[PDB]
């Protein structure tokens, strides 16, 4: 029973560590805000849709023209960690389904983009 | 799982750095056009 | 593949303005450095291409000086960029450096470039000043941009460097705006207090953070702030040092806390004595 | 019961976070994508100022 | 809908430079070379709605060449990329390579090395799988690594190399490698990961102090490996290897399994760490 | 704001070729189409404007043939995409399907097939879902995971593969299904994937190929060895062997305690139920 005790201390000090060690969740969720801020290459997007309106005006123009205390309080703090763990999976979860559709978005805007430049760039070759 | 979640966003990041370049050099590029086709039609006139 | 030296030769004997009589009968002499430019930024690719990388930057500065005598200040600004990349792969920090400034100066982008400036500026040449210059401008300019995440990064940057720097009192309100992680900006805001032997604000921080923020108030952060407080006030150095062990046991003190910390008990054994 | 309801709990989060590694491939690939545009995108921008300083000359 | 071949032929003639006297009135090649290109483009479309990728592949490999005659070299290596494209799906590995080298060169020559880059890893990719050329994707790994440090790809870049390096019989290089990874990613898992993996690679090197002192850096560089189960585990790989007894190192092996399944590379390594005890044992004799 | 009407009217009366004595002095009639169909794209926007969004998409429809007289195809495409947009959320499916079909004509033809399979895949959707046209729907997910493959995208082309894989078991086409698995395994290289081939091969009668996929997968990935997917299949494949279909349904309850069976794997284990029950009535 005490070696059973001393296996159970030993566990709940590696379960607390582990747990801390995954609470990576931070630098992720850091950085998501981060490369959230970056795919906000929207900016630049709307940009683009605007001056590609104005190239298609102008150049169509211009084709016109003691023992047991330590394990309480190792699960203690486990528990205080795994529900901290349990909100960073969900808001990371739904950080990744906000970012997913904001990229589908960039992702056609930038080819649509991309169409109407080489269309311009082949009816300016013409003139 | 949080290894892999942060190692697959680690690489993400040079995704996330070589958009934000190439939209960036892309728009830049189109300004400069716009402006050339401007200069353009107003040469044409 | 031309000669990279030819090529730059011929960007040289083009890049001289018209000078004189001369001038009356030749158009822009925009059209030349146009020319220049680009016979330079020519040399530069087939540099980049040797790996022989601060030749290539050389010439994409010069490509960039023709570039603005045209009047091209956007490809100037781009073709810093590019030297700067030729640099920072050459390790040459210093053009790397005045690539940036230049681009910045033409940009103003300019906080994205001007937050890697300031990270050359700590990482490659310890101009610890200059580089929290960086940081607080670029946030600035964040900040005006409305992207709250990357200012916050750069509030960080900003903060760090001066609490290390001494300035304790700037660091602590560059908290006080960040938290405006964030348990982690109270825990620095106390610290930099105790580093400037001001407990009482330290006290105010801990309870704004324990009444305005739950997570905090529960936090191990807001337990060690206390404690350190405690220790403060108590004039009592190895109590300090004994929750610092704590700490460190139960969350890694990096090497900022650590620096701090030792700071503020240097400033307790000087009571002392 | 408290073992027993963190047990619970570390479950949970461990779905909710095998959901957010799927989550995060379907971003990835995402990402290369979308890298792949903007690589096309930049190409097409250059080209189109080209041709316009073209024109803009050929006319002048 | 035009007969592709026809289109090629139509391409084909028209390809030609003008030569001698007609030289002298007639204009620019280049437009030719676009007309070829275009038609070219039209008759692979063709081949590619009916599934024959390769034809697609060889006219997009001729449309690109015709392309460089022009001097749209970026066009061209769209082209390349088609072709590419469509050898890949053809199952033609070689000449989805070919492509990829054509394709590289127009990049990093228009200073696009983030592309040559990402392509230079598809290129290692296809060399490591369908045409085991290790030594060749060893060197477009580190290279495309080093053009994006010029972080994250060339992290994960260097991964790869480090471990087609190892797997290789360089063992010093690969650990190189392992350090620049472990520097590059300080300040985490992918470290819990590089220490052990370094620490294996210089005790395949009969280096014993170098995995000590790799160890070591883990653990006190590091917490996490300080704590983790690959930090005993490379402990014990070290132990064993100094006692120079190969069964608690196979107990070792097998307990290591039990919890986290081996990987192929860390077999290969543990196996030659064993058969390196084994040609100890021949030292013995 | 001008009467669309009358912009399609006038529209209609440029878009008309030049036949004749006259088409000796008038210039291209390129010019004339492209007039033609920037006044139907301004009739368009305003039925837009007056959510008669079905009246839009037919204005970009003729808009867009406007332009592929024009030779602006790729104008074409994007109008077709417009009127796609307009025909969507107008609930009008079939001209929908009919416009991301000259879409993607169009977008395949210029070599984009990353449009083209993005469009392709939203024609399964609206085939599936709306108009429950499966088979066709097949089709689209095949051709347009076929279309990313080529492109590398290794995560859309194993979504694509997995709709044309259930569609096609669903559709009782359990083999090329369980090939489809195959090949989402083999770029996957997944525990759902391992139990989908099997259930298919399960549904063709065949227990020895679902005994060596779940060899495979218990094999080449340990994840498999010690899921509770890996073990179902083989309890499934034990009551397959043994013809008892009580055991079988047991095996499903226990799961569905576990983890949630959806639709598809209900009737997929209905149809293997029924396959044992029909090899029993045949033994009596």
């Amino acid at each position: 029973i005490k070696f059973t005790k001393q296996s159970s201390v030993a566990s709940t000090r590696n379960t607390l560590k582990m747990a801390q060690d995954a609470e990576a969740g931070m630098n992720t969720l850091g950085m998501l805000g981060h490369q959230s801020e970056q795919l906000n290459v929207e900016g630049n997007l709307d940009l683009m849709k605007v001056q590609n309106k104005v190239a298609d005006e102008k150049v169509a123009e211009l084709k016109k023209l003691e023992m047991e205390l330590e394990i309480d309080r190792n699960l203690d703090q486990i528990q205080q960690v795994s529900n901290r763990l349990k909100k960073m999976a969900l808001t990371t979860g739904k950080e990744l389904d906000s970012q997913q559709k904001r990229l589908n978005n960039i992702e056609e805007s930038t080819d649509d983009l991309d169409i109407n430049l080489h269309m311009n760039t082949n009816r300016l070759a013409g003139i | 799982l949080f290894n892999d979640m942060e190692e697959l966003v680690i690489e993400q990041q040079e995704n996330v750095d070589v958009i934000d370049k190439n939209v960036e050099d892309a728009q830049l590029d189109v300004e400069q056009g716009v402006g050339h086709t401007d200069k353009a039609v107003k040469s044409a006139r | 593949m031309s000669d990279p030296v030819e090529l730059l030769k011929r960007a040289e004997k083009k890049g001289v303005p018209s000078s004189g009589f001369m001038k009356l009968f030749s158009g822009s002499d925009s059209y030349k450095f146009e020319e220049a430019a680009d016979l330079c930024v020519q040399a530069a690719t087939i540099y980049r291409l040797r790996k022989e990388l601060n030749l290539a930057g050389d010439s994409f500065l010069k490509a960039a000086d023709y570039q603005k005598k045209a009047g091209n200040e956007d490809e100037a600004g781009n073709t810093y960029v590019e030297a700067y990349k030729c640099f920072k792969s050459g390790g040459n920090s210093v053009n790397a450096v005045d690539s940036l400034e230049n681009a910045i100066q033409i940009f103003t982008r300019g906080a994205n470039f001007k937050f890697e400036l300031g990270e050359i500026l700590e990482n490659d040449l310890h101009d610890y000043a200059k580089a929290i210059d960086c940081y607080e401008l670029a946030g600035e300019w964040y900040a005006q941009d409305q992207s709250v995440a990357l200012s916050n990064k750069c509030f960080i940057k900003c903060a760090d460097l001066k609490a290390l720097d001494g300035q304790y009192i700037e660091a602590s309100d560059i908290y006080s705006k960040l938290i405006k992680s964030l348990k982690d900006y109270f825990l620095k805001k106390g610290l930099c207090q105790l580093a400037a032997t001001d407990a009482v604000a330290a006290a105010r921080t801990l309870q704004e953070g324990q009444s305005e923020d739950p997570n905090f108030a529960d936090s191990r952060e807001s337990n060690f702030l206390k404690s350190l407080i405690d220790a403060v006030n108590e004039g009592d150095s190895e109590q300090l040092s004994e929750h610092c062990k704590e700490f460190d046991n139960f969350m890694r003190l990096d090497k900022w806390k650590i620096t701090i910390l030792n700071k503020i008990k240097e400033s307790i054994q000087q009571q002392e004595d | 019961s408290r073992t027993a309801e963190l047990q619970a709990e570390i479950d949970d989060t461990v779905g909710i976070m095998r959901d957010n590694i799927n989550k995060v491939a379907e971003r990835g690939e995402r990402l290369t994508s979308i890298e792949d545009k903007a690589d096309n995108l930049a190409v097409s921008a250059q080209g189109f100022k080209r041709g316009a300083n073209r024109v803009r000359k050929a006319m002048w």
